[PDB]
């Protein structure tokens, strides 16, 4: 649904891929673990490992990320955290 | 390595509101069909006679 | 005495270019062409699109970051060959032409029905803006000279300025709409359609862009012509070779490259597609129609007698 | 407009009364279709009247003007009140094409045709709308032009080249006159659609002259 | 805040520390961002960086962890994911 | 018959409507219960519920009203008490 | 009847739609619980769940709402509280 | 302040706690908004957020609650609606 970016330390190209990848994942999958898995795998392929993704309606996180590889955004009411670490 | 710490909170804000309706003003009143000229009243200049 | 002269001199001297005098833009398009959706999203609104348009007004607000100057942008739009000059002529006056620009949106749904549509709309608007430069009796025409000399020397950046193939003294950017249907045309038609879009870009000196999600140029270039609202030119490369995306930087679109005048027009025009009761008389009523007749006349005649100069 | 809706509801009840008598399509059609055509004429009258005097009969809109740091401020913003103005114009024309009266289950086209047929009135209502905003724009500038609201500092100018006998009387009489003038700045301007409150302006421009009043008088005494 | 461990690839001592640490965080902090932050920091100090913690009621994830440094458990109705990576 | 208002805690417009409504009710009905029913129902519709109406030739009353919604008046020898409460 | 908005943290479109929806609900229903149900259900459909609605003449409330999804207004003497939460 | 529970989806211990809490709230606070606020906060502390409370003599509602966290009851003439959602 509508993409709203709250935080990002990430290039413009990777930001757009984050939304696009999450958009496809959310359309294709219903289960959060599978939505997250789709998003992560796509980034590992195009932008190299090691990416991590959490997708959900209710969570907080405190993580460490690689510089220029962090975004936090919503698609409708669903929050997506997408970053590299390792 | 060049890494950074960050965090996210889904519940980014939780706005609280108080709501109160107004009160209703009521009064007690008398009435009676059979009676004196002044039917009911709520619970000495006499300039009233002068015109006549 | 001198106290008021100084007070006057400074408030007069400054105040043109808190935020500088804002511009406004008019959107040429067709009815229910998807333009409303793009406009409402560009303004960062969640409103459902309206199909119809009757000289609609909307606006938006941006900030800068050091403060909120309240950067307001005004917008006007009208779609389809409806009351064209009756409405287009109202928000456009020569005195504010400097701050007025055009954008053209093309609905890819029916390129055949679109070409006579956009042509008529462009002719109506072009004619109007061309006249208002001096229609007002603007004796101090220095501004008129500046506007034409700037616009008509911005596109031919490198290409020799041989001729003004179509004198168009106002900025234009061209964008499509609902390109999701474009892929479903015959390959030959997609090519001829692409040539047609590029052709118009050349005549008007207007850049072209695709419509998508990752294609952030759509929002930006609208901002560019909209008083840099969303950044600067950010010139990119032309996509005449790929023909998969559509994009043109105005100035690089020489006919010899994009078509590879009349002759090129004839080719794409003919190849793609050449074939381009309120009376209620059989009815009867006595009291209803008589009273309506009387009231109808009395009100309209009174409004005419008001002799409004409008 | 509520009375328009109320009457249509009564007509629908009348039609329901007709059909409730156990009639066939031919009989109920005659009723509803004939009266529907007469309703067309009644509704078209309503639409035509608006196209001539739409702007004259819209809901009231108010806006407060004030000066801050030498700039005209609005509360609410000017672009906002005019957007509401325009939406009210739109709302009107959006009525004679959403019609649920006699024959509510029929084809709404019976009425919506009037919107395009009488569309020549669009020039009238929008031309008047633009002229009103033009006139509003003019007076907004007049409030800034009549009495300068920047009012840069003046102490240097008066201390360097003022307060001789002749020159000062010219300057101070003109100041007192400007005082008389600002006392006449209307507290509001009413036009066909909008009412703008200019009372806050009168206050500020009056204070501005008073500030100049004191400057001239206070430094004259020590000359 | 009863603790139930669902899955772990972690030594028993680190598993217990995770539960006790998360339990303390959950008693002290109301907002997941702060709970996660508490938990992460305690592990970086005692078990070296780089730890990551996600705390919440509704999410899925797909992550990569170091062997022997993964636990996923609940405290009451709140899920905590705690692992090392990087 | 002749309307005589003795007490009122009511706007001038509502006062006149109360009398007018009772007058019409008295013209249409002979039974006081039915006269009262007409008056009550009309007021609930025009001035919002909840009104109460008593009509009769012999009674005393002690009632509580909402401000600006009470009138006591005669039509000839018949008294009408009308107010809102609840 | 006349709509008067006292408080709102809500877009202009939702404000007017809330009034319109409540207006229709009040015309259709007499009982507050049913008026509220109409208003709530319409909002869940148009603006996504989860909305809650309270309708009444006498109450106090203390609620938590999502940003930009709260309105409190009257239709005549009847107050309507409408907000999103969840 | 005699308590009568009309509807509940709540454990018996929380039902009793709710009544005792609301009873104290009415003893302590005179204004419904403050009564509601007190009650709401006590549940957020003990039973986790997000709780909402409505207190009054005249209202209807239509709300969505989390399973096992709803009660509606009276204390004398005052109705209290207490539920968790979000």
């Amino acid at each position: 649904r509508k993409a709203v970016i709250k935080n990002a330390d990430m290039s413009e190209e990777m930001q757009q891929d984050s939304v696009e990848c999450a958009t496809q994942a959310l359309e294709k999958y219903n289960i959060e673990k599978d939505i997250a898995a789709h998003i992560k795998k796509e980034f590992d392929k195009k932008y190299n490992p090691t990416w991590h993704c959490i997708v959900g309606r209710n969570f907080g996180s405190y993580v460490t990320h690689e510089t220029k590889h962090f975004i936090y955004f919503y698609l409708g009411q669903v929050a997506i955290l997408l970053f590299k670490s390792g | 390595k060049n890494t950074k710490q960050a965090y996210v909170q889904c519940n980014e804000d939780n706005v609280e509101r108080d709501i109160q309706t107004e009160e209703i003003e009521t009064r007690e009143v008398w009435t009676q069909h059979p009676g004196e000229s002044t039917v009911v009243s709520g619970g000495t200049s006499d300039a009233v006679v002068m015109p006549k | 005495e001198t106290l008021w002269e100084i007070a006057k001199a400074e408030v007069e001297k400054r105040g043109i270019n808190a935020e500088i005098a804002e511009k406004f833009v008019f959107f040429i398009g067709s009815k229910n062409g998807g333009k409303t959706t793009i406009i409402l999203r560009c303004l960062d609104r969640d409103e459902p699109p309206k199909p119809t348009l009757a000289l609609e007004y909307t606006y938006g607000r941006r900030a800068k970051g050091h403060n909120t100057p309240k950067d307001i942008a005004h917008f006007w739009e009208l779609g389809g060959g409806t009351s064209l000059l009756d409405l287009i002529s109202i928000p456009i006056t020569g005195d504010t032409l400097r701050t007025f620009s055009l954008v053209l949106v093309l609905d890819l749904s029916k390129p055949n029905d679109l070409w006579p549509t956009m042509e008529n709309l462009l002719q109506a608007t072009k004619s109007h803006v061309d006249k208002v430069i001096m229609k007002l009796g603007k004796t101090n025409a220095k501004a008129v000279s500046e506007m034409r000399q700037k616009i008509w020397n911005n596109m031919p950046k490198d290409h020799p300025d041989h001729e003004l193939i179509d004198p168009f003294p106002v900025p234009l950017v061209i964008i499509g709409s609902k390109y999701d249907v474009f892929q479903d045309f015959e390959s030959e038609k997609r090519k001829v359609i692409c040539k047609t879009l590029r052709f118009v870009a050349h005549y008007y000196g207007a850049s072209l862009m695709f419509t998508s999600k990752s294609e952030a140029l759509l929002l930006k270039i609208r901002g560019v012509i909209n008083q840099l609202a969303f950044g600067i030119d950010k010139s990119k490369s032309i996509c005449v070779d790929q023909n998969k995306p559509l994009f043109i930087t105005a100035g690089l679109d020489s006919f010899g490259q994009i078509g590879s005048p009349m002759e090129l027009w004839k080719k794409v025009y003919e190849k793609l597609f050449p074939p381009k009761d309120p009376a209620r008389d059989p009815q009867y009523a006595e009291n209803e129609v008589d009273e309506m007749r009387i009231q109808k006349d009395l009100e309209l005649e009174q409004y005419k007698r008001s002799s409004s100069k409008s | 407009q509520q009375r328009w809706k109320d009457g249509l509801q009564e007509l629908r009840t009348g039609l329901a009364t007709v059909e409730a008598q156990g009639f066939q399509a031919s009989d109920m059609h005659a009723w509803k279709q004939h009266w529907n055509h007469q309703l067309y004429k009644a509704l078209e009258h309503q639409y035509q009247m608006g196209l001539e005097a739409l702007n004259e009969n819209l809901p009231e809109i108010n806006i407060d003007l004030t000066y801050k740091q030498g700039r005209l401020q609005f509360r609410p913003p000017f672009e906002e009140i005019r957007a509401k103005y325009y939406r009210e114009m739109k709302r009107f024309i959006g009525i004679p094409n959403q019609f649920k009266g006699v024959g509510e289950a029929g084809d709404e086209s019976i009425f919506s045709i009037m919107i395009d047929r009488n569309a020549s009135g669009f020039l009238t209502i929008f031309s008047k709308a633009e002229d009103l905003f033009r006139r509003l724009s003019a007076v907004l500038h007049q409030h800034k032009e009549w009495i300068v609201i920047g009012q840069v500092d003046m102490e240097a100018l008066v201390e360097k080249h003022l307060f001789t006998v002749h020159d000062w009387e010219k300057n101070f009489k003109a100041l007192k006159i400007k005082g008389k003038e600002v006392e006449r700045l209307p507290s509001a301007v009413k036009v066909d659609c909008l009412n703008i409150n200019c009372n806050p302006v009168k206050t500020v421009i009056d204070d501005l002259i008073q500030k100049l009043f004191d400057l001239l008088v206070l430094s004259l005494k020590k000359s």
